[PDB]
């Protein structure tokens, strides 16, 4: 009997609120749009991870040289990490 | 890993870098330890202490913010009243008589009446 | 604690030189640490002097105990001796 | 968690194998991060893009500064070293993690998990029944 | 459950295993951080002895000679210690980590705790435990048909003694191999112009003393295991007759126990003779009859 | 995985050489790690295939449920269905 | 906060040079950290 | 545990002040353990056993090996560095330890 | 770590025309030879004695027969 | 001939002096305990007050 009374009271108290649904709907929409953003811009910029880079940093008074070529060791590793991350982001967007 | 790499300027005009067959490396006739010493001294003097102690000021401000947040919980006089209030309120929220009184806006146990 | 030091260790059979100017990078940092620590020490000492002065002024070897019994007309609340009044006063400091 | 009784001996053995595999993967990854390098020496006498290699001894001077050594070491490590040899620990980590996931997915799948917890809770209290003991005593 | 299954020698072996594991970790960390071989050309007012070699050549010579000259045992010694200590810990935990016998072990611990927890045991030796008697007899119907737990533990002890024997046997021979100095002659000539190289690594003597301490610890572990195994094959733990409850309390019940039950009672007596005495109250038919009589006088 | 490799990376405008022999110090260590890991994978596959065959051997979808019904003389313990004979078989594996 | 900082530390008894330019790699990182931190400070101020 | 009420407000404040002092002392000690060094450079013009401090500028060449630099740095750090400058964090740690021991003395 | 230099030999540099690896080898050898054994083993010594003290202090209650 | 030095020497010396003072206090505590053991004859406890 007490459980019946509490259930009826909770139903009357909660059927009238209508906030949790709005919050979860907003969270779902935000997750979708953020996934879209981070799958668009990241894939747009993903080609910018290159192992060798040419920099003409314009310093002669201290060096005597103009242009330089550099090897960045982590470019392959970072490209692989970005690929795995964007694949996981694709999965996240599918779920969203 | 915080440090600076310093290189002298050959052309000094009023204490300013004047900036005045293939390319060759300009040699400053200075060994490595001299670079270490000059880097240390320049980092010591000409680097703004704000850029050097930024994380420490941030940490101090976070610590005082947290202390102010929890001070009333930590201060015994206020904490005693707070624990008294929260202890009483929980049982007032869960009293077996509260539900029936709210329902009436019956048969009751004498124990629950005594406790109420 | 100073950033720059001047040392003459007189090693010439190994170096030839006599005097050296040296840099201790943390000396400014250690000065900051010293000032902060001694400020903490000043706070600790102020707190301790407050405690000792309060204890000497209080004379808490006998609990007055007369205000409560006078208010509630519980005449059988005798003043308690040392090792009971001191703790009573401490608990009153926490909560009367 | 009472799910330990749900694990047969081979389940625990797979768990231990995966734990050891994860540990060795972490060890390999951290050691490769901290110390995996190559030390390169140029060859002056080259036959068919191969090092021919053909009054006390004197050292060979290749007219190269330290930064050139670092650059060439990085270049050959990136280019002429097999990816599997460099990325072995991370492939191992991937395999261990997916093995663990395949181990736990049914436990982490709510549809199955509800039934599993229901069954184990019911069976524990059945084994705890004060009447089961009497009934099996009379058999 | 996790405490009363360890005799004194078991706790000693646990401490020895922890020490060996920590020492192996320390050696591995030292190898990872600081273990390096330094190499110089061997064959040659006193002045410098420049050999016109660069830092890349220095590192390459160090690499090649360390890979070639230094003993594989010397390099794997922290790893070998770690591996053997891990095997020791695994076999120490596996006695309880196998669910088939672990269920019986847990039931034995629970029933012994419940029986010794019952104060009617003290009443007899001077409530609901009567129903608990059923579990007791049910337990005596279940685990006395085991004894495979004893076989598993004997296998574990034999394997541990074998591991200690093998470790001593080959580590004793390998210990003298490590040296502070070493020499190597590789075809680095015409690659650097030099072939003979004197080399040394800092760790050598420290690791030698480390090995000495490790071998002493292994000796202690072997002594402990030998004592345990000797006790296993001297008191004949397959049968345990109390001969004290029957004589003291004057109860002619409790005839005997089976191999598994006798082994368990022996181990508990090693931990503490009194817990076994307090657990034997509910195996007593005379006591159980007295408790039934008391319950019957209450209920009638 | 080999201790030593040969690279004709063909950088002459920067270095001026054709071929370079590089020593990878950790190749032996990685080889030992790989051997241990492949042995562990062999063990894991042994266990998984054993369990797969054992599950495909007894057809755990129906629990015969005859031993106890014949021993304790309770004929009314019929076979349980799928997803339940699975549970009973697993409990039998742990402790019947 | 600047990546490059120029110093005239006046050491000529040991160096013979007057002015020096220095690269401080983490300066831009420190600026990013400062921006993200003052964002949180503003948020905390608003809430307060 | 339940001994919270025994501590006066000033007792809790001393507890936290000691906590802060110990934290900063430990940080200083662990920093001095690894990153504490001194960079030494000799003086060529030495008058009265002191540094006399006497077309682009050129670098001054002391013609000294880096190992010699390390040796002179270590020797100067040992001989001519103030002992308080070398052991401030350890002293602060000891003082925090004795403060804690006095606080929990009766406890 | 031990830093080593040779002893027997306007001031200038006093280079002995040696490389860094030679410095390291000499440091290793002199660390092994010249440095006092007890000086090198003081941390291990203190650790071992403290371990013995802790073990013998706990052994009173880790001894199950009397515990 | 080689002049050498290791940095941790004097710091180790100071730390060792402190440790030895600690062991001295440890021994003083032990001596107090043993004296209390070798002065009261703990083999028999007499209440004489209960």
């Amino acid at each position: 009997k007490a459980l019946f009374e509490k259930v009826k009271k909770f139903r009357t108290h909660v059927e009238e609120g209508d906030i949790v649904y709005r919050l979860y709907m907003r969270q779902t929409i935000i997750k979708v749009i953020k996934f879209a953003l981070i799958i668009c811009y990241t894939v747009y910029y993903v080609h910018n991870i290159k192992f060798d880079v040419d920099c003409t940093v314009d310093i002669e008074s201290l060096t005597g040289y103009r242009t330089y070529r550099c090897a960045h060791p982590l470019a392959t590793l970072f490209k692989i990490l970005a690929s795995f991350y964007i694949s996981l982001v694709i999965f996240y967007g599918l779920i969203c | 890993q915080d440090k600076m790499i310093c290189l002298p300027c050959k052309w000094v005009t009023k204490d300013s870098c004047n900036d005045s067959t293939g390319p060759t490396g300009i040699k400053y006739d200075l060994d490595r330890h001299q670079y270490n010493y000059v880097d240390a001294v320049c980092y010591e003097n000409r680097l703004h202490w704000f850029a050097k102690y930024f994380p420490y000021l941030v940490l101090l401000h976070t610590l005082i913010f947290l202390a102010c947040s929890n001070f009333w919980f930590k201060f015994p006089r206020t904490s005693s009243k707070l624990e008294h209030f929260v202890s009483i309120l929980l049982k007032c929220f869960d009293s077996p008589w509260t539900t029936r009184a709210l329902s009436e806006t019956g048969v009751l146990d004498k124990k629950e009446g005594e406790q109420a | 604690i100073k950033f720059d030091v001047d040392c003459t260790v007189d090693i010439e059979s190994l170096t030839g030189y006599r005097t050296y100017r040296c840099a201790h990078p943390l000396a400014t940092l250690f000065k900051i640490l010293a000032s902060f620590y001694i400020s903490l020490v000043i706070f600790y000492g102020l707190i301790c002097m407050y405690t000792l002065w309060w204890m000497l002024r209080r004379s808490l070897k006998k609990y007055s105990f007369e205000s409560i019994r006078e208010e509630s007309s519980y005449s059988d609340i005798p003043d308690v001796k040392n090792d009971f009044a001191f703790m009573l006063h401490l608990i009153d400091q926490y909560d009367p | 968690p009472a799910y330990r009784i749900l694990k047969p001996w081979w389940d625990v053995f797979t768990d231990y194998i995966s734990i050891v595999m994860l540990m060795i993967a972490v060890f390999g990854g951290t050691l490769q991060v901290t110390q995996d390098k190559m030390i390169c020496l140029p060859c002056k006498w080259v036959t068919k893009d191969s090092c021919n290699d053909s009054t006390g001894p004197t050292g060979i001077k290749y007219d190269l500064d330290r930064h050139q050594y670092n650059y060439v070491d990085a270049v050959c490590y990136e280019n002429r070293l097999h990816w599997f040899a460099k990325y072995f620990p991370y492939l191992v980590l991937l395999h261990t993690l997916i093995f663990l996931a395949c181990s736990n997915f049914w436990f982490k799948f709510p549809r199955t998990s509800s039934k599993l917890e229901h069954f184990v809770s019911i069976l524990l209290k059945c084994f705890d029944s004060p009447w089961t003991t009497r009934a099996l005593s009379e058999t | 459950a996790f405490r009363v299954l360890k005799p004194w020698w078991d706790v000693f072996t646990d401490y020895l295993s922890v020490a060996m594991l920590m020492i192996g970790v320390f050696g591995c960390t030292l190898q990872v951080m600081q273990d390096k071989i330094i190499c110089l050309p061997k064959r040659v007012e006193m002045k410098g002895l420049k050999t016109d070699l660069d830092l890349q050549q220095y590192s390459f010579i160090n690499q090649m000679c360390y890979e070639r000259a230094l003993h594989w045992y010397a390099k794997y010694f922290p790893y070998l210690v770690l591996i053997h200590t891990l095997v020791f810990m695994l076999c120490s935990n596996f006695w309880f980590k196998f669910p088939g016998s672990s269920s019986k072990i847990e039931h034995f611990i629970s029933i012994l705790g419940k029986c010794f927890d019952s104060p009617w045991t003290t009443r007899a030796l001077s409530e609901q435990a009567k129903a608990l008697f059923e579990k007791v007899k049910k337990f005596r119907l279940h685990v006395e048909e085991g004894d495979i737990l004893y076989a598993m533990y004997v296998r574990q002890t034999v394997l541990k003694v074998i591991k200690f024997l093998i470790i001593i046997a080959y580590n004793s021979a390998l210990v003298s191999k490590v040296q502070f100095t070493v020499d190597c002659n590789v075809d680095i000539q015409d690659m650097t112009g030099y072939k003979n190289f004197s080399c040394n690594h800092t760790m050598a003597h420290l690791f030698s003393k480390l090995s000495f301490c490790y071998l002493c610890f292994v000796s202690i572990y072997g002594l402990t295991c030998l004592y345990t195994l000797y006790w296993l094959f001297y008191r004949s733990l397959r049968e345990y007759s109390f001969e004290y409850v029957r004589q003291e309390t004057g109860i002619d019940d409790i005839p005997d126990v089976k191999n598994d039950f006798a082994f368990m009672l022996h181990m508990i007596d090693q931990y503490d003779p009194l817990y076994s005495k307090r657990f034997a109250v509910f195996l007593s038919e005379v006591s159980e009859n007295k408790l039934k009589q008391l319950n019957l006088n209450n209920e009638w």
